[PDB]
């Protein structure tokens, strides 16, 4: 129990208590318990993944012995699902695991509705066909879906939801939300409840720019510092004050460069804001749009053209009674204006007809605290990057005006999944046919531009490089795949950070990766 | 023996040529058992870059590999490093590490080493072929470069290539993280990017035994002044960042001397993080960091395709991003320069002003140097901090200026760090 | 002159910068634009690591120019 707290404390200091219940009550499902699959599995199973389960009608072959951290010599000719299952168990004995001695196809020919227990599906190392067809499949049944294929040196990710929202974006860097531009009333009382000549560095720097601008505001008829001499001007004007050498005053000099403008809507909330799923509620709409709504209608009316105050400021060299009592003018600004959002999502919950404590307040006060941080990402079907009338040259094309750009790395997996498709068998894997299949390889890609009508030129570099490659699952880069995989799922789990677009192509023969939006 | 087909992924790369291939590369049957049979690898470190590592390599084709580690499995690690199971806390990390390998993987060879990398000397690391780094602090990093360039010997001006052991070190710290390839003498150094490091901070002394604001300052307190004013657990006893219970009184301190001051923030969970200076760490990011360092000991050992250049920083917040580039290799680095640093000194200069160029350049920072130059074929010891005996016995020295201690102009001087094992040399110049 | 400097998570965002202006304000904008303190801003161009203290034409710096933010991290 109290026990666990212990062995993952590690993580918890990165998505804490929540993120570890999201993750201890999800049940994960991999296609494959390939060296690429086993390596995804290895890294959910270790942070503590509630269960998962192992979908593999294959038997273990020699290679997949060879090249598996998590099947043995002994695996050989045993199911590979099964075999890994048993390795992977040991890993975590907190982790619940399952197999099912069936293939992918098997599977979506007779129970097509075996996936919706499942949190998420993480499919590996699949051939196009079962590919489209899962893909389709798990689409209509609104099933989060991670196609994984490694070959070669090249990585291949492709992540399938069609909306993910999260709350929680786990911004590295962000302005402050410290009001000077638009001081509240609570704030103001406090900048007034001071005085810059009557604690000459132990004033917080805030409420020394707020002092120093509150008197050039009257200099020269209320007007902010906008063009940089202007700031340059603004700056020197709170250096003839240092009554002297101070820190905080000398520090209050650079703060210039940024406590001016904080407060304004950013893009990202806007076009949340103008969704047509935020515009239109219905008792369909998912409790992440009604919030979305609630600090709509707030930014209207108790907001005022603006998002509800965070609630919190940095570190600033001062005093330990001035900084904390500064400190409350904004918890409490933060508090009053959650309640107000709070309010918007009461009425909003009822104009719908659910109850009106359908979203706790737990929710609401991390909703307040990050709602400039929102984010939405709706990802493509597959079958739509698959057509011939909605697929995206133009990402495709512009890429390729760059001969090297990993894009290249995904013309020719499609390549040679037609290959495959065309020859039952993927290029170059025994070592007498490398030669002969440069040939049909070419022939395949080139087929594959017609198809699509993609006028790029594709080194015929690359066309070697694959057929060396013997449709090959080299660990290490199955490895990488694992670990990036690994990570993308936790987000869907949890919620919390933000997940890739569409596709990400690994190079490991370069040591580069992209994303792109096919 | 093996069975049929076990290194068939592996194969493909040295059974086969290819247009990527290295111009070095040479298709052969013979290649693979050679790479088990000869290649001397040392992985340095086993706790999750480690511990990733040795799989990776292990299933790439190298069977001679040592690892060394100093620490010993606690439970806080078992959230990553897979090689550790409850059961083997309080066991040494290299030796629990190597025997899960070594099992797992039927005919490895791993050989624990459970020492600190400065137990061993130059002697010992020309064994290897290549050095792999998974460490956890930046003094260490700077230490095992130091030592791969003192293993470089120049015939007269030119470097000797078969003097190069390659050196490749990962580095991780959440959702970042960054690989990297160093070839000692001719790409960057560790030293060469020293600066590339984040900021450090340091509470000032000023805030915490007065001014506390944040919750960590009411902990910091209870752990830099409060333990040794009152040694809880009897006089002399340091407190054990890992004791629950040493902890569990400086958390009880840390409320209390937070209610002092209205603050809010103090849990036990903060606690042992400011106490110990705790990294958030997870299984994924090892991982993918360690692949990629994998694979690159894996090209330089076999020339399939090109090593890396340089570096590869990778972040899995916001999507998956990861930028590769090329480190300037400062043709002035104290490290893996040439020769000395031609440093400029007005004759003037004190003494304690030289000890403060080192110490506080960000160039090439220095944790405790020591500086001895030579006035009668007599070695001056002008002043030290190794030994607390020499220390006193040396620390007036700080007044007198260069000549005022025998010091003409040209001559070099001597400064050896503990963040290094070569002999740092400076050529002073007076102007 | 305009140029674009790659954030640590590939966002990119131009700014404008005059080529006398010192790399040490290239940081101020970027801290303006996106909140990253200039303190751990590490910028990149051309494998050379930007010298806060020289200027953006001590490194070629020319309009369609990118600039990386990069990071060198502790642990492992
Ligand atoms: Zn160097």
């Amino acid at each position: 129990k109290l026990l666990k707290e212990q062995k993952y404390d590690r993580q918890l200091r990165l998505w804490g208590d929540h993120g570890q219940e999201a993750l201890e009550s999800a049940h994960v499902c991999l296609i494959n318990a390939t060296a690429t699959g086993t390596e995804i599995l290895k890294n959910l199973v270790l942070p503590g993944i509630g269960s998962f389960t192992i979908i593999d009608g294959n038997q273990v072959s020699g290679e997949d012995a060879g090249n598996n951290f998590f099947l043995q010599r002994s695996s050989i000719g045993k199911n590979r699902a099964e075999a890994a299952m048993e390795f992977l168990q040991e890993l975590n004995s907190d982790v619940s695991g399952s197999f099912v001695e069936e293939s992918p196809e098997n599977l979506l020919d007779n129970d097509p509705s075996f996936f919706c227990r499942f949190t998420v599906v993480v499919a590996t190392q699949l051939p196009e066909s079962t590919s489209l067809r899962l893909a389709d499949v798990l689409w209509n049944s609104q099933i989060p879906l991670l196609i994984c294929r490694t070959y070669g040196l090249v990585g291949y990710m492709r992540i399938i939801i069609k909306e993910h929202p999260v709350i929680e974006s786990h911004p590295d860097n962000a302005l402050e939300d410290l009001r000077l531009d638009k001081p509240f009333p609570e704030l103001r009382e406090h900048f007034q409840s001071y005085d810059l000549d009557h604690d000459h560095s132990h004033t917080p720097w805030i409420v020394i720019i707020a002092k120093y601008l509150a008197q050039w505001y009257s200099e020269t008829n209320g007007r902010i510092p906008k063009t940089y001499k202007e700031k340059e001007d603004f700056r020197d004007l709170i250096r003839q004050g240092i009554l002297k050498d101070e820190e905080n005053f000398e520090e209050a000099i650079k703060n210039v460069n940024t406590a001016l403008n904080t407060t304004q809507i950013p893009s990202s909330i806007e076009d949340i804001f103008n969704d047509d799923r935020c515009i239109n509620i219905t008792k369909q709409t998912p409790s992440f749009w009604i919030l979305a709504r609630a600090l709509k209608e707030f930014v209207a009316k108790e907001g005022q053209g603006n998002l509800p105050v965070r609630g919190t400021i940095p570190d600033m060299i001062a005093d330990s009674g001035k900084y904390i009592k500064l400190q409350n003018v904004y918890r409490e600004k933060a508090k009053k204006d959650a309640a107000a959002v709070g309010n918007h999502v009461a009425k909003l919950l009822q104009s719908i007809g659910q109850a009106p404590e359908s979203i706790s307040e737990k929710e609401l006060k991390l909703l307040c605290s990050n709602s400039a941080f929102l984010r939405v990402v709706r990802c493509r079907s597959l079958a739509e990057e698959y057509g011939l009338d909605t697929i995206n040259k133009d990402e495709i094309i512009s890429s390729m005006d760059n001969p090297d750009n990993e894009i290249v790395l995904y013309l020719m997996l499609r390549a040679v999944d037609r290959f495959h498709k065309q020859q039952g068998r993927y290029p170059g894997v025994s070592n007498y046919q490398v030669e002969e299949d440069i040939g049909k390889l070419k022939s395949c890609l080139t087929g594959f531009l017609q198809e699509y009508g993609l006028s790029v030129m594709v080194k015929d570099d690359y066309v070697h490089e694959f057929c060396r490659y013997g449709a090959a699952e080299p660990h290490t880069i199955a490895a990488f795949l694992g670990g990036a995989a690994a990570q993308e799922v936790i987000k869907i789990i949890t919620k919390q950070f933000v997940i890739f677009n569409n596709t990400y192509i690994y190079s490991g023969m370069s040591q580069t990766s992209a994303t792109f939006q096919l | 023996l093996d069975w049929e087909g076990r290194w068939n992924h592996v194969k493909k790369f040295l059974e086969r040529s290819g247009p990527f291939t290295h111009p070095d590369f040479e298709p052969s049957t013979e290649s693979l058992q050679f790479l088990l049979d000869t290649c001397k690898v040392l992985v340095i470190g086993a706790g999750g870059l480690g511990c990733e590592l040795l799989k990776n390599l292990a299933l790439s084709g190298f069977r001679q590999i040592h690892v060394i580690d100093m620490d010993t499995i606690d439970v806080s690690n078992l959230n990553r490093q897979f090689l550790f199971r409850p059961k083997d806390i309080g066991r040494p990390k290299a030796e629990v590490a190597a025997e899960f390998l070594n099992d797992r993987v039927p005919n490895c060879n791993v050989v624990p080493h459970f020492n600190k990398i400065q137990d061993f000397n130059d002697t010992f690391y020309r064994q290897f072929h290549i050095i792999v780094c998974g460490l956890d602090s930046i003094i260490a990093r700077r230490w095992i470069n130091g030592m791969l360039i003192s293993l470089l010997n120049y015939e007269d001006g030119v470097l000797d290539p078969s003097s190069i052991v390659p050196l490749i070190d990962g580095g991780t710290e959440g959702f970042k993280g960054n690989a990297r390839v160093i070839l000692p003498g001719m790409t960057a150094c560790i030293e060469c990017t020293l600066e590339l490091y984040p900021p450090q901070v340091n509470f000032p002394m000023a805030t915490i035994a007065s001014m506390p604001r944040l919750p960590e300052h009411c902990i910091e307190y209870v752990r830099m002044l409060q333990w040794p004013k009152e040694q809880p657990f009897g006089e002399g006893v340091p407190l054990d960042g890992d004791d629950p219970e040493h902890i569990q009184w400086i958390f009880q301190k840390s409320l209390e001397r937070a209610s002092q001051y209205n603050i809010r923030g103090v849990t036990y969970r903060l606690t042992q993080g400011v106490v110990k200076r705790i990294i958030p760490a997870v299984a994924s990011t090892n991982a993918v960091i360690a692949a990629v360092c994998a694979t690159e000991v894996f090209k330089i050992a076999t020339s399939a395709y090109i090593p890396l250049n340089n570096y590869l920083v990778f972040n899995d917040v916001d999507g998956l991003y990861t930028y590769t580039f090329e480190a300037e290799r400062k043709e002035n680095c104290p490290a893996c320069s040439q020769l000395p640093q031609n440093i400029q000194f007005s004759p003037s200069a004190k003494l304690q002003e030289v000890l403060d160029y080192l110490t506080n350049s960000a160039s090439l920072q220095m944790k405790s140097p020591a500086i001895t130059a030579t006035l009668e074929g007599k070695n001056r010891t002008l002043y030290l901090q190794s030994v607390t005996s020499i220390e006193e016995r040396t620390r007036p020295n700080l007044s007198k200026t260069l000549k005022e201690l025998g010091l003409v102009d040209g001559q070099e001087l001597a400064v050896a760090d503990v963040t290094t094992p070569q002999t740092v040399l400076f050529k002073l110049h007076f102007t | 002159m305009l140029i674009k400097v790659k954030t640590l998570t590939g966002k990119e965002i131009e700014i404008d910068i005059e080529p006398t202006d010192k790399v040490e304000r290239i940081k101020e904008r970027v801290e303006e634009k996106e909140g990253i303190p200039p303190q751990q801003q590490r910028l990149i161009y051309s494998g050379k690591q930007m010298n806060d203290e020289k200027t953006a034409a001590d490194y070629k710096i020319l309009g369609g120019s990118v600039l990386h933010l990069v990071l060198q991290l502790r642990g492992g």
